[PDB]
Parts: structure tokens; sequence; C-alpha cells
């Protein structure tokens, strides 16, 4: 009765990981720019 | 700052996602390559990480914590530390919330004495059972827990030895276990079935002349050859500082052989004296004093280990003898029958010596197809007398599985709700993590880990019977009780909070500095 | 699944693929070529190649443990062991990708399949046993299935006789120490001689006879090199060289009065295991006694065996120990170097077999088919079953794995046939080296199997189907059982491998 | 030199290989619920995501020729169905893999396994043939089915959620171009911001430029004039003239002549009697307000490809040479004012005197789907054009490949002998192209397909995979169909390009100049 598994390729999300921690170095950096009591940034 | 928390996390979870595999009796092995190629092929993860590539202390904290954790049961060890890891994600997000980790320590620590009355409440007491009872509880707990490569299949014939020979070993006076007493061997060759059990001491070299008689027959003794253990070295005596011998004629330097010629002589005579006929030593043997060793019929062995002499003492009954002169025959062994046998095809032969009455000693013959089965057995073939002793010293028994766990879970998880203030979503987040045991039976079973928490909730809750859990061997009911999955509890609950105490250090990590090795 | 398990079906495969020309009796042998010390050997079986060939592969180095096991147990046709592996190595690169199923339950498939293959290895055995005279006469037929695996199989016929005639000589002994092969260059196949007794490849003394009848002859472990050796840690201390040069000279009297305890013995030849000085080995002269040295360790093992002695240290007593005699010992001179040629020996406790040939490479290749073959002739003796092989043996056990896969349908059928399937390639790889028509012969034989008829097989020979018990192929239930047990557990364990570890080299 | 050769021994398994390693990142791609991919160039640091590998395989460099074919053939698929076309190359990277398979089990000549699938692909004809449904008898049925021939090819884009908005966009637009295949007919504007669903079918036109100082933004009643003539730079000559003159009397003349030059322009344009005027060029500042005098609309900067677009929805005609004003035709528009439509306001046009052509808006959330809306309407209604054309069709989405392979099977039958394997090697790589399919969306390929296979075997046609709640569901009832043309092209061409790669014993590299 077990059957089920469906997984095939054992990393769906090593594409999709890197991208987001990509993803979260933009997105930490408007959480401290966020608000009035955000900062201000220098390019 | 905070940045390292999720640096000693991530470097957690990499690890907890190799061995999320590995657990369960479903599951996977990884191949462990040492520096020089060995290959070691193993599902425990104390191994794993025994010998690995490491650069966090956080994975050597999980070594130290599996000595302590191995010495309890000796089972499911990919089930124990990785329920540690998953909660750093949850403190994660604690962390996220603004929870200081002291706080985070202390809350896991006190929902996990919640966890001591909880699972105790429906443990069965074995011993109010006789000793019929307690060795079919013991023989049917393993099967299922024990074997999580190769031979679980055939699990069942090692299942039934492993249950005969801590009977021998243990006396009916009250209960106890030693689990230094049993040796443990393994050959390459045959089948994985043909294991045997004999009472007695074996061991693993043989003769060490070719024309010794492989077999030997009853006499007026006990049957046995009177086995004795000589610790002195077979030789001449030979001063240990320098000698000068002056020889002034012939008959002096020809005197020089005379002595040693009656030396062997004398050593040969005070175990025929005695009525000794095997007697094995430590150090070698001469070349001339084998001629006369033969011709007396009295076989024996060199280069003995210390560690071997220790089983053999107490197959014997003897005494440890460091000179020859000690040699009486009150101070013989005694012994059955002790057969030689040659196993692969040119393979060198082992000496079986059998014990009619009930002794101490058992030694399983062990057998299997693969050399990687056999560096495999060092963790498959012995886990009996680690488990037994759990169930020995406390009588209370439990049924593991993952059914615990969600039980021991909502439980906390109603209590809880009753402190309120910042335990709350402290507590929860212990006794939501507590459920990746049985989820990751989800994962190798194919279950949904959402209909996984529906339905031990629907059972364990209103009934209350906490056995219900995974079921990954593909059967009609999900009753540990039905399908004989055991557990012992003080051996589980150990398991538990050693689990919780790891918390305890991690959670309160900030600053790293480590020196130049 | 994908980068867990990549190079362990492909990489196991392409080691099984070089392999793949060496399998079966019309198979070729591979030449190993080291690339130290400049050797060179040619070798059929897949123990040496599978050895000294690097691995990249950890899952490769396990299929040579596996390969170790029936070198000892069997040593013959090893080479379908690895490959049979690497064909359900294969067949999990689907299932548990294209098909997604988790491979403990691939593993399970074959678990249950391992039971259903016991199974029919038991029920289709044949029993030969109790009369030993149809028994031995079928011995030689027998033998002849596992016998020549190599290029060599003009010797098969020649060999046959030699074979059977070695066991009848041993007379139940299981021992594989107590047979003799002897290595001998130039000649051919057909010029192997077998007597009863033993040759040596060393030689008497300079004035010892070329033949003695009623020759009595005793071994011994002690050293005759010179002098004394006495115990560690002497020397002599004297006044001048008066009493020096009398403690050297009087010594070589005091062997001469261990050789004088020699000679009341009577015998008429001596054996010894280290080198003897000039003086002592005249002393054997005097006497009419032949002296043989420089045997290390098995040199006078040997011996012992065939004339059915014991080593004697003391020499004192000329009553007990034993005492053993062959009837002409004469030193007869084989090819180049002058051999020790003994006949008549008081029992038959050894016997010896002459082997010569013209190429250094097939003495060393074909002592192992002799060695392996004996070891067959003990089985078949202990083991009262036997089956048939020549690929009959693979498609019986497919009919037996179909016919559970039937039962337990689901999803595991998948597994299960592909087992089935597994096993069907065997044959089409057996069948590849010889280069006739797999479709046409397989079809043919697993058709036939179906129909009731269980006695038809393979032919590489004639390119046919034809009966395996008038070619004579048969095989031992003990070959077969440890084969088949052994290659279904090898890849149970590589199917076990869900990630790769890789250690930082020394 | 420098010349690396290979023999049968290596060409044979790198030109497998080859399409196998390139060919696993557009398996992932077929259907509605097939994937995307992403690459990442090395100039100008651009990407590319779509399911359609046309714009993937191009951008993507191999050094296996295998695939190169491949790539040339995709054209084909783009002048034919241009969404979904990937299938081409997994079904030849299947009968490469299969027939490696097969050359290393039967191990026959690979000519005869050519041979096998020259007769297994007359057998796939004769099945499309006789399944094929003619519904143009029926014009009421035949506009209902035109929907459902539009969701089976509509759905490539990750917007394919919005087909139900999407469907009533090429539903409509079919029956207003009546018989016009080209896509310069055919309007299709980009526009960033505003809703997934915001996307309109509007009968006019939608001009992207705006009015230059003095023009009215609304104007009703206006004939249109499409003009190629020179306005911004005058006096550009080209001659073989060059310019003398005594005294800067004159030299002012030429610049007053240039005003006759323009008065004179601007009188024969005020002779036709036009309120609009478009040019090719840009419109020089004098000429500009000669437009506003006369009440005159200016358009200019129009392009090639956007000068014709004008004239070929508004059914005008490019007027050039204004000295024959009553010889040519003006465009004519009800309603012409400018609105906004996003950041940038466009010029909208109403009332069309022709309806040949139609303007499709598209607004959408990203950047990045504006290319892929592109690519989903590269072939949107030249695919309902070819229905028109062909109006043969038969049910589409993973069954029709099973259909094939019952007649396959059957003519394998009649074959037998050793050719059979090759024949029946196409029946089981074809027969893949929907296990890969299911393997998209995550469901179950194993027996799902093996009902499936035994389905047809039992003489339901119409039986199918349904991709939303993956079981088996009748095509019919869920309105996927697909036109006999289309899948033709897909399934021959795949087994012409499949029978040349086998015929590689030889992979010669020259050396790089």
């Amino acid at each position: 009765p077990s059957n089920a598994t469906f997984k095939n390729k054992e990393k769906p999300q090593e594409v999709r990981k890197a991208n987001i921690i990509a993803a979260r170095s933009v997105a930490d950096a408007i959480r401290t720019s966020l608000g009035p009591k955000g900062m201000d940034k220098m390019i | 700052g905070l940045e390292a928390k999720k640096s000693h996390i991530l470097a957690a979870r990499s690890v907890a996602s190799i061995i999320k595999t590995s657990l369960g009796p479903r599951g996977l092995d990884k191949i462990l390559i040492s520096p020089d190629g060995e290959i070691t092929i193993t599902n425990d993860g104390a191994t794993i990480l025994s010998q690995m590539e490491l650069d966090n202390e956080i994975a050597k904290l999980l070594v130290q914590l599996s000595k302590s954790q191995d010495d309890e049961i000796g089972d499911g060890t990919t089930g124990v530390v990785v329920l540690a890891s998953a909660l750093l994600d949850q403190a994660l997000e604690l962390i996220q919330k603004g929870i200081h980790p002291i706080k985070i320590a202390n809350g896991f620590d006190e929902a996990a004495k919640l966890a001591i009355s909880k699972l105790e409440e429906t443990c069965d007491d074995i011993s109010a059972s006789n000793d019929e009872l307690f060795r079919d509880f013991l023989l049917r707990a393993a099967k299922t827990s024990l074997g999580s490569k190769i031979v679980s299949k055939d699990h069942d014939r090692f299942a039934e030895m492993a249950v005969e020979a801590v009977i021998n070993v243990m006396d009916k006076d009250r209960k106890d276990v030693d689990f230094d007493l049993i040796k443990m061997q393994g050959r390459v060759g045959g089948s994985i079935s043909d294991s045997k059990l004999i009472n007695g001491v074996i061991l693993d070299k043989d003769f060490s002349h070719p024309q010794m008689p492989k077999c030997v027959l009853p006499k007026e003794g006990s049957d046995g050859v009177k086995l004795a253990i000589l610790t002195c070295p077979f030789e001449p005596p030979k001063p240990k500082t320098k000698h000068k011998l002056d020889i002034s004629s012939v008959e002096e330097y020809q005197k020089l052989q005379t002595y040693e010629q009656d030396k062997f002589k004398e050593m040969i005579d005070d175990v025929k004296k005695a009525g000794a006929d095997v007697v094995i030593c430590q150090w070698g043997f001469d070349d001339e004093a084998n001629h006369l060793l033969l011709q007396n019929d009295l076989p024996a062995v060199r280069w003995v280990g210390g560690q071997e002499l220790e089983h053999i003492a107490i197959s014997t009954n003897g005494r440890i003898v460091p000179r020859f002169q000690d040699l009486s025959k009150d101070k013989l062994g005694t012994c059955s029958r002790i057969y030689e046998q040659e196993f692969g095809t040119t393979k060198d032969r082992m000496l079986i010596i059998e014990q009619s009455k009930e002794t101490k000693t058992v030694t399983c013959f062990v057998r299997g197809s693969n050399k990687m089965i056999v560096d495999e057995a060092e963790r498959a073939l012995h886990d009996s007398l680690c488990v037994v002793r759990n169930l020995v010293k406390d009588s209370r028994v439990v049924y593991g599985g993952g059914a615990a766990e969600v039980t021991m879970s909502l439980a906390v998880s109603e209590e809880a709700d009753k402190q309120r203030g910042i335990d709350q979503y402290a507590f929860r987040g212990f006794a939501q993590a507590l459920d990746t045991i049985p989820m990751t039976l989800a994962e190798n079973s194919g279950l949904d880990p959402i209909g996984t928490l529906s339905t031990l909730k629907s059972k364990q809750l209103k009934e209350k019977i906490s056995n219900i859990g995974v079921d990954c061997l593909g059967y009609g009911s999900n009753d540990m009780k039905e399908l004989f999955v055991v557990d012992p509890f003080i051996g589980k609950k150990q398991q538990i909070l050693l689990a919780t105490q790891l918390c305890r250090m991690i959670l309160k990590i900030d600053n790293v500095i480590i020196s130049g090795k | 699944a994908e980068n867990a398990r990549l190079s362990a079906f492909v990489g196991a495969i392409a080691v099984g693929d070089l392999v793949k020309s060496t399998l079966g009796p019309k198979g070729m042998d591979k030449l190993l070529q080291s690339a130290s010390s400049n050797t060179c050997m040619v070798t059929n079986d897949g123990a040496t190649i599978l050895k000294s060939i690097p691995l990249d592969n950890p899952a490769a180095k396990v299929l040579v443990n596996i390969s170790k096991v029936q070198d000892d147990e069997v040593g013959d046709g090893t080479t379908s062991v690895t490959v049979l592996s690497a064909e359900l190595l294969r067949e999990a690169e689907k299932l548990i990708d294209q098909s997604k199923i988790h491979p403990q339950t691939i593993i399970e498939g074959y678990r249950l399949a391992s039971a259903a293959a016991l199974d029919a290895l038991t029920k289709a055995a044949v029993d030969n046993s109790h009369d030993k005279t149809m028994f031995r006469e079928d011995l030689i037929h027998i033998a002849k299935t596992t016998l020549s695996s190599k290029i060599l199989s003009q010797d098969k016929d020649h060999f046959a006789e030699l074979a059977t005639n070695a066991i009848l000589r041993l007379k139940g002994s299981t021992n594989l120490e107590h047979i003799q092969i002897i290595k001998i260059l130039g000649g051919k196949l057909s010029d192997s001689f077998l007597d009863e007794g033993f040759i040596l490849a060393k030689k008497f003394g300079n004035n010892q006879p070329k033949r003695i009848e009623n020759a009595k002859i005793l071994i011994a472990n002690t050293t005759l090199d010179t002098d004394k050796v006495k115990i560690f840690g002497t020397k002599f201390k004297v006044d001048s060289t008066a009493k020096l040069a009398q403690l050297e000279k009087a010594e070589r009297e005091k062997m001469k009065n261990k050789i004088a305890k020699i000679s009341k013995f009577g015998i008429n030849t001596f054996i010894n295991r280290q080198l003897i000085y000039d003086y002592p080995e005249q002393l054997f002269t005097d006497l009419g006694i032949n002296s043989i040295e420089h045997a290390d360790f098995e040199g006078v093992e040997r011996l012992a065996l065939v004339t059915g002695g014991e080593v004697v240290s003391t020499f004192d007593e000329p009553s007990k120990c034993k005492l053993g005699e062959c009837d002409v010992i004469e030193e007869i001179m084989l090819g180049e170097q002058p051999f020790l040629k003994f006949s008549g020996c008081k029992a038959g406790e050894a016997c010896t077999i002459v082997l010569r040939g013209a190429t250094d490479q097939t003495l060393d290749e074909a002592e192992r088919s002799l060695h392996d073959a004996l070891s067959v002739l003990s089985q078949t003796t202990k083991e009262t079953r036997t089956v048939l092989g020549g690929g009959c043996a693979e498609m019986v056990m497919s009919k037996a794995v179909d016919t559970e896969a039937q039962n337990i349908d689901g999803k595991k059928s998948l597994a299960v046939e592909a087992f089935a399937r597994a096993l069907r390639q065997l044959p089409t790889i057996l069948a590849d080296n010889a280069g006739f028509d797999s479709s046409e012969l397989v079809s043919k034989l697993r058709s036939s199997i179906y129909n009731g008829i269980s006695t038809s097989g393979l032919d590489l020979n004639n390119g046919t189907i034809a009966d395996m018990r008038q070619l004579g192929i048969v095989e031992s239930y003990k070959l077969k059982r440890a084969v088949v047990s052994s290659a279904s557990e090898a890849a149970e364990v590589l199917l076990r491998v869900d990630n790769i570890i890789r250690a930082r080299p020394r």
C-alpha cells in the first residue's frame, strides 16, 4: 500500500534556494530603509 | 552579532538534510570514505560523524552526545540526534520574534519535564510477567527497530539467537546484564542466515602446526581437554639482562643445549603430570619443541591476545598462570567439547569450545557474504545487551515508532495555553518540532505530513491509547501494540532528555574564536 | 536519485562491459598491464582483474569484495556475479527515477524475488548421490562444464581423466593441500602426466645414486647450516686458539652424533628444512642417504602429506613417530632442470598432478582451473544436488519470478519483473561473446521452458538449442546457490546509497 | 592539423548523449503544466524565461552537432505551431535513446533500425487521418470549436491561468481577420503596468506617438493620409550641385525658395482635403505649423514596420507623389482621440473603414511577460488561421500519441520479422512522450499511463489524461483538440530528423581559426 514516492530529482530547491538568499540580501536592504524609523543608503 | 545565529543553524540544517533520509527502517545508507580509501557503509549517525570532515564545533558536539545515547538503547540513532536539530529552526523564528536565547533554552527544559509523567502513564510492567513473556516481548521488540540495513530482511534468524544468548549470561535472581562478556565475531563467505550460537568461547585463530588433529575425542574427564591458560612465554629461561657464560671445556658448551632440551621435556611433562591436553600461550614456539608437543598429543595455539583469554578463563573457570611452576591439577579448566572447522574453502580454522553446563561465555558465530557487510555488521549484529539492559533496570515499557512524540507534544501544547505569558509561543514551538520523527517516517513511507498529524490527533487525543503512529511497513493498521513496535521507557527517556540538554548550549552561542590548530 | 546516484549505475556497467568479453566458455582473456614493475598477467577471472584496476567509483570497489567471496567459494565463472548486479543497477535507473518509486521498495521487490529464487533452485535440483560407480563416471562430464572457460579448452578431454583420477587417489580428502600441481615450461597441454607419488624440482647430492629402491624418507625442521646456534647472547672465552680450534671442530663431530642417531633409524633418505654444510652433507654419502634442503616453509609440508611421515626434531627414539617409505625415489630429469620423482607411496594420503605448457601465462592461469575443479568435486560429494547450466537456469528462475509477480501484483511487480528481465540479460550477455543471434536463441529457450521442457539450453558451439544432459553441462547446487544468493544481495547494498561522501586525500 | 576525429566507436556514443544532455531542459517545458528555464547571457547580462525552445536552444552554445539540426527545424515548428514545440526535440531524443538501447541489445545494423521507423511512420499517418474530425460543415459549432482549439494552443506562458480572460481575445480577433494569415496585419502593442487581466480587444488602431504642439487631441471625421515624403530635413538635395553666389542677397533667396518649396508642397497637401497627415520621417517646424493652420493632424517617426500597419489595419494606402491628388485613396476613422494606457498616453483610433485587421491591447505586470506574451501570441491567430484552411482536427493533449501507438502495434504484427523491433521501439518511445508530460505536473506517470494504454486498446478513442485533476477524462469534455495539419508535421519531422542522427559514424572537429 505504500507506493507514493514521486521524487526523481532530489534537489528541486537547489536552483530556487541560492536565488532566495540572493534576494534576501536585497530584501534585507529595504528592511533597514522601511518606515520613518528606517535608514538611508549611499551609492 | 545576530548574523552568527544563522551560520550555526544552516550548518546543522545541512547535516540534518543529509541524515533526513537515514531515519526509519526504510532509510538509506551513506558511504564513508577514509583518507586511505577504506569504505564504510552504515546507517548509524554516530559512525557517519565519527569519520568525516567537520568544521563547526556543533557537529563535534553531536559525537559527544551520541556517546551517551549509543550506550542506552543502541538502535534508531538517526531518529534521535536529528530531533534536536529541528529545534534550531523554531528558535530561529523566536530570534526574529525577539525572544532572548536563555528564555528559549529554559523554555525547552520546562517543556521536557512534563514529558516524563506523560510517557509513564500507559507504560506496561514486565516485572510482573514471568521469564517466558519477558523473552517473547524482547524477541519481537527489536525485529522492527533493530535492523536498518542488509540482514534486516533475514534478521529473524539473528533475533532468535540474540534472545537465547542473554538467558545464559543473566541469572534468574533479579536481572543482570553485562555486555562485555559476550564477544562479537564475523566471517566473509557463505550466507547471512547460516549464523549459529554455541555456548562457550570461540577463538578465531587456529593451531600453529599442520599435523595437529582438528577434533579431540572425549576422555575420562568432563570430556574436555582440560584447557589451561599459560601467560609465561614458552622458551628456555632467558635472563632479561646480559649473561656471559664461560666455556672452559667442550662439555660445558655441549651441556648448554642439554639444559634447554631438559627444559622442553620438563615443560611438556608438567602438562602430562597434571593431565592437561590443549595449552595455549601468548608467545610463539620453538622448532625442536614442536615435535615433542605433537607426539604427546598436546594441541597448542600461539600469539593469543589478552582479550581472548578473558572469555577463555570464564569458560575454563580456572586461574591465570604467571609461571610454569604454578601448573597443577586443581588449576586446570573444565570444558565439554572442542571442535575445529575450516570455513570458506582454504580459509583458516577456528576453535569452538562448547560448555555443557550454563556459563557466562556465549559466542555467536557470524557469517556474511560481503566484506562491506562485515564492517556494517559491527553496528548491526549486537544491539541486544544494550537494549535489554534498559528493560532489566526499569520494568516500564512503552511503544515507540513516532507515536509517543505526538502524544506528549499535544499534552505540552495544552499546558502551554495555561501558563500564557512568553511560554505560549515557546512551549508550542518545542512541541511542534517534535513531530519531525513521525513526519520523516512519512517521507520514506510516502504519507502526507498534514494527514499524519490529523490521523494521530483524531485517535491519540479522544482515545487514551497513544500507540497510534506512522506505519512504514505497509500494513492495514497504525496501532503499534498489534504491530509489536517496542522501545524501552528509561532508554527512550534518556534519548528525549539528552536531546533537550543539547539546546542548553548551542542556543546561547554568540561569538566564536578559533585559534590555530 | 539524480546527483545522489550518478556514477554508481553507468560506472558499474562500464566496468562490467570490460569483462563482458570474458564471460562464457567462448569468451576471451583480458591482458592486465601494470603501470609499475612493467609486469603483466593474463587472467579470465575477475578476482585479479577487478583487484589491479584503479576504481574511482566506491561502488566498484564493493564489487571486488563480493568477487573475492565467489573467488574462494567457486572461483570459476565469477564474471557473471558482478555483471548480474550491474543489470540490476540499469533497471534501477528507470523504476526509481522514471517510475518514481522509493529505492527501498525496489530493494523490497528484489528481497521477495530473492526468496522466490531460492525456491526455484531447490526444486529444480537433480540428486546425484549414493553409488559412486555411475557418480564418478558422471564427474567426468560434470567437471567439463566449469573445467575450461579459457581458450585452452583443447586440454578438456586430456585433463578430464587426470582430474577424475585425482580425487580417486584422495579417497574422500576435502583438503586442497593434499593435491600437488606442478607447473613446467615447454611442451604441450596434452603432455601432462599423472603418476602416484610426488615430483620435486630439487636434486640429490653429487655422489648420491640415481636409483634407490625401498627407501625410507624422513624429514625434520632442524638447521644443519653450521656449528650450533645455541641460545642468544653467547661467546667463547678461551686462553688461546688451541681450545678454540677444538670447540669448532668438536661440534662437527657432535652433529655427526646426531647423524649417528639418524643412522639408527635406517632411513635411506633425509630431508632438511634449511641449508646443510658440506661436512654433514658428506656424512650422508658415507651412510648412503639422500639429502634435500632449501625448503622455506611449505617445502617440507607438501612432502609430509605425500609420504605420510612426521617431522622428527629430536631423533631420539627409533620406535615412535612415523617412518615413510617409497618404492622408487629415482631422480627423473624432465625438461631442463632435473626433478626428483617419487613413486610407490605407502598410502594414498596425497596425490600429484604434473602440468606442462609452452607459455608461462598458461601455467599460472590453468592452475586455478584444476584448483577450482577439485573444489567442485568435493562439493558434489558433500552436496548431493546438482542443476543444469548453459543459460537454462536463468530462464527457469524467470518462470518462478514471473509467477510470483502475479500474486504480488501492485506496483512492486515492476521491480519483480525487472528482476526477471535482469535474469534475461545474463544469457544475452552470455551469448554476446559467441556472436550469435540473441533474439533467436533466447526466444527458443524461454518459450520451451514455459512449455514444460527444462532440459533445453543455449549451445554456443553449434549456435542452436540443444539438450544440456547430452552435451554434458551440469552444475552443482552448491555452485548455483552461492552465485545467485550473493549476486542478489550484492546489488542490495549498492541500491541503499542515497549520498556520496568523498574524503580529502592524504 | 589539430583535427580530432572520432570513429564509429566514439562518435556513436557522443552523438546520442549530446541530444540527451541538452534535451533534458526541454522535457520539463511540455504542455500547459510544463515549467520554464533560465539562461545567463554573458553579453548585456540579459535573460529569457520561456517554455518554447526556439528562443532557448538557439542562444545555448553547444559543441554537439546532433542538436544543431534540431534548432534549424524549430523554425518550421515556429512557422506552424509555435507553442509547445519542444516535443520535437524530446521525441527525437527518445528515439535516439531507444535506438541506443536497441543497438546494445538487438545489435542489428543501424540502417535496419531506420527502415523500421520508415514503416512505423506510415501507421502513424493512418491513425491521425481516420480520427480526423471536420466540424466546418456547421458554422455554429465551428466558431465554438475555435475556442476549444484555442484553449489547447493558448496555454504556454505562466499567464495561462488568465486564458479564460484571454480566450475571448483570440475568439473575436480571428473572426475580424476573415482569412488574414499575416502578422503584419495583426497589431500587437506592449504596455507596462496594470493588472494581468486588463488586456482587452478594441476595434481600431492604437498609436504610441503624440501630437507635436497645437494639434487638437480629439479630431472627429478625419481623412488619414500616409506619406513617405521628406519633411524634417528639407533641402537635403543629393544632386551633383554646388553653391556659388555673388552676394548674400541671393543667399537668402535660396531660403526663400525653401519656403516656396514647402508652400507649394503644402498647397498640394491642402488639395487632398485631409484632417490628418502621417509621415514616415520627422516633420520640420515650418510644415508642422502649416498643419495646424489648415487644421491637419501631424504624425511623424513611423518606421518601415509601422508605416505599413497603419494602412493595413485602417484599409488605407501609402501615398507618394502628391501631384496626383485624386488618383489615390484616403483612410477614414470615426473617432481619433488621445487616450492614456499605463504611464505613456497613446493615440486611439475608432471606426476604421476596413475591419480586415484588429488591434490587441496587451497590459501586464512585468517586462518578463512582455516578451513572454509575445511568444504566446507569436502564433495565435495564425494557428487559428491554419485551422480555417485545414479544418480536419483530432483530439490532442497526449491521447493522440496513444492512439497512434495502437496503429503501430497493429502494423507491427503484419510486419513481424526482425524489423518489428525498430517498429515497436517507435511505439514505446511515442508512449513516453505523454509520460514525460505527466512528470511535469508531478502526478502519477505509472498507473495513469498504464490505464490509458489499455483504454486505447479497448476501443475508446476519446480517453485522455486530465491535467488539472490528474485523472482519466475525455478530451471532448475538457475541450482539448488539435488540427490534423499541425500534429502531422510534428510527428513526421521528428522521425525524419532522427533518421539522420543515427547515421553519424564520424565526428570531425577542425582547428578553430
